């Protein structure tokens, strides 16, 4: 058996690479995680032998922590491979950005002696770039996971674009809940203050996943966010607070200036 | 139904998304799609699209 | 007229989303940028009215500022548009990463009353983590352009994953050179040092452009980078010098302690 | 023109690349690659590639 790990882009059918396309059509069997059931339509009619990954999160308001379904996915996913399956993972966007079942599947897979490979994709960010028309390069690009940014010690650089994934569950410490609440995201504001104002304008995006939709585009006020309405797939970006400094000792041993 | 079948077209043909672009309206017309389904998309109402 | 920008991907052929290869197709004209000729002839087939936009770099051992080149590209492709071609300019990796022609065309397309718009695609680094096998979530990530970290005080988080673009024109002021030398980056690695060790190991990046090339992932220590053959393709990636620590301060404030966390 | 067109196939088709990640040799020979050729892919010397 053997596992190639792809990714479908955000929207519908289009966004994703011919060659992934490709590894999808000639899979023996096909383990899914996308956005709709209309790519899910899609993706049956591309191959028939489809394992939906989506049944692995709770269920039916059982509490379950996140690892235990990401670890039932990998399992899941290997056992195709073990069983002697040309096995693809089709999930959306880029398989290995924000996503650890690829990667997690990948590490495992070789570790048993199987051939495995991750395919990039266009993920959420790479959607960003292009609706909002904003390189990356311009002033630079930082990405952080919202509730790892409160959790544990990461200092942004205020002259970047900030990326913070996963808002809508920020500061949710369980694992077991889809959607956080104003408090904790009051607390992130108080958190990012040390940085932006509170006045900053920053913005709630949504990529489109249908052809006929148009992607969440949302300006507020840093200060809003806790009264903000949040889907699981919100990305929030944080635009520069700061222009660009000189670095003159740098710019000195070069032998170079601002002009 | 006509949905998805119109929806998957117009996600990886070029020619049609221009077209769409172009006459939203009349090429959802064209495609079969139903008032309902219609005004959904233009009020921008994902959640009743994927009722129907 | 109108303008649609579309990426190509890093690899030959199949890394380009079915749409955007879609829009090359029904284009009335393409200009293109392009890693090779393997791929300016896959183009060719896809349509044959292609512009190589490669033909306003310097051609002469001649001195001319990319900027000038940029703009000279902006303006060939608006001059398409203005004509009244359904105009799609193809361009390798995301069309909008780490490159300012398409932004600049649908900016000024846009301003002189063209429907513009860009269409995302599989850039650099979108095709690192999957080569390496890193996600950007697992600790954090930043990318900047190499010269930008030189000349203006960017500040490095050491827990993410570091990305510099454009490593072999590092500190190269002039933008009218294809390489840069090793004093400079010499001054690029005592800057670092701030916060990496000398022996701190990073990665030259390379992803592959035809489909039998394996990727370049040279591990070499930080000290050693100033000797190292880069390529205008090159990127460095400084992998994280410290592991996560716990953000005591914000956990007090939501009540809990590392225990707590699933 | 008969190098490109490999190419180009295995770049795209899921299969071919399959076929050929598990036989490199026994791919390009039956693609038509010339020793020469099959050398450079081998030794990753894709100046030589190009040239060719
Ligand atoms: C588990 S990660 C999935 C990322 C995915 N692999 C990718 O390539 O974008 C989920 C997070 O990705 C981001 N994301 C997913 N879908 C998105 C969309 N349509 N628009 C914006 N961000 C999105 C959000 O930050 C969301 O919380
Ligand atoms: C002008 S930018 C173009 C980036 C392109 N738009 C993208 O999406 O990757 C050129 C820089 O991109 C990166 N890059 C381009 N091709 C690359 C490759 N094959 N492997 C790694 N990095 C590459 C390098 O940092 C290089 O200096």
């Amino acid at each position: 058996g053997s596992l190639v790990c792809v990714g479908t882009g955000l929207q519908l059918a289009g966004q994703i690479s011919v060659l992934s396309r490709s590894y999808i059509e000639h899979a023996d069997i096909v383990f899914s995680l996308l956005p709709d059931g209309f790519s899910q339509r899609w993706l049956t009619k591309l191959n028939p032998n489809v394992i939906n990954l989506q049944q692995f999160y709770a269920q039916n308001g059982e509490v379950k922590n996140r690892r235990d379904t990401y670890e039932q996915m990998v399992n899941a996913i290997l056992d195709a491979v073990r069983a002697g399956k040309k096995t693809v993972c089709a999930l959306y966007g880029h398989p290995g950005v924000f996503a650890c079942v690829s990667h997690m599947a990948i590490t495992r897979a070789k570790a048993e002696g199987f051939s495995a490979k991750m395919e990039p994709g266009i993920s959420a960010e790479a959607c960003l770039w292009a609706d909002l028309g904003i390189d990356p390069g311009n002033s630079g690009h930082q990405s952080f996971e919202a509730s790892q940014f409160m959790f544990f010690n990461h200092v942004p650089d205020p002259t970047t674009h900030l990326l913070l994934w996963q808002i809508a569950i920020a500061g949710e410490h369980t694992l077991t809940q889809f959607h956080t609440s104003s408090d904790r995201l009051q607390i992130l504001v108080e958190q990012l203050n040390q940085w932006y104002p509170l006045d900053h304008e920053v913005v709630i995006y949504e990529a489109a996943n249908l052809p006929i939709q148009a992607p969440r585009i949302e300006r507020l006020p840093l200060a809003n966010l806790p009264q903000a309405h949040l889907m699981p797939i919100s990305t929030l970006l944080i635009p520069p607070a700061k222009k660009l400094e000189y670095n003159y000792a740098i710019l000195a041993k070069l032998g170079i200036g601002p002009e | 139904s006509g949905l998805s079948d119109f929806f998957t077209q117009l996600g990886q043909d070029a020619q049609l998304m221009e077209d769409y672009k172009q006459n939203p309206e009349a090429v959802m017309r064209a495609h079969g799609l139903t008032d309902e389904q219609i005004n959904a998309v233009m009020t921008g109402d994902m959640e009743k699209l994927k009722t129907l």
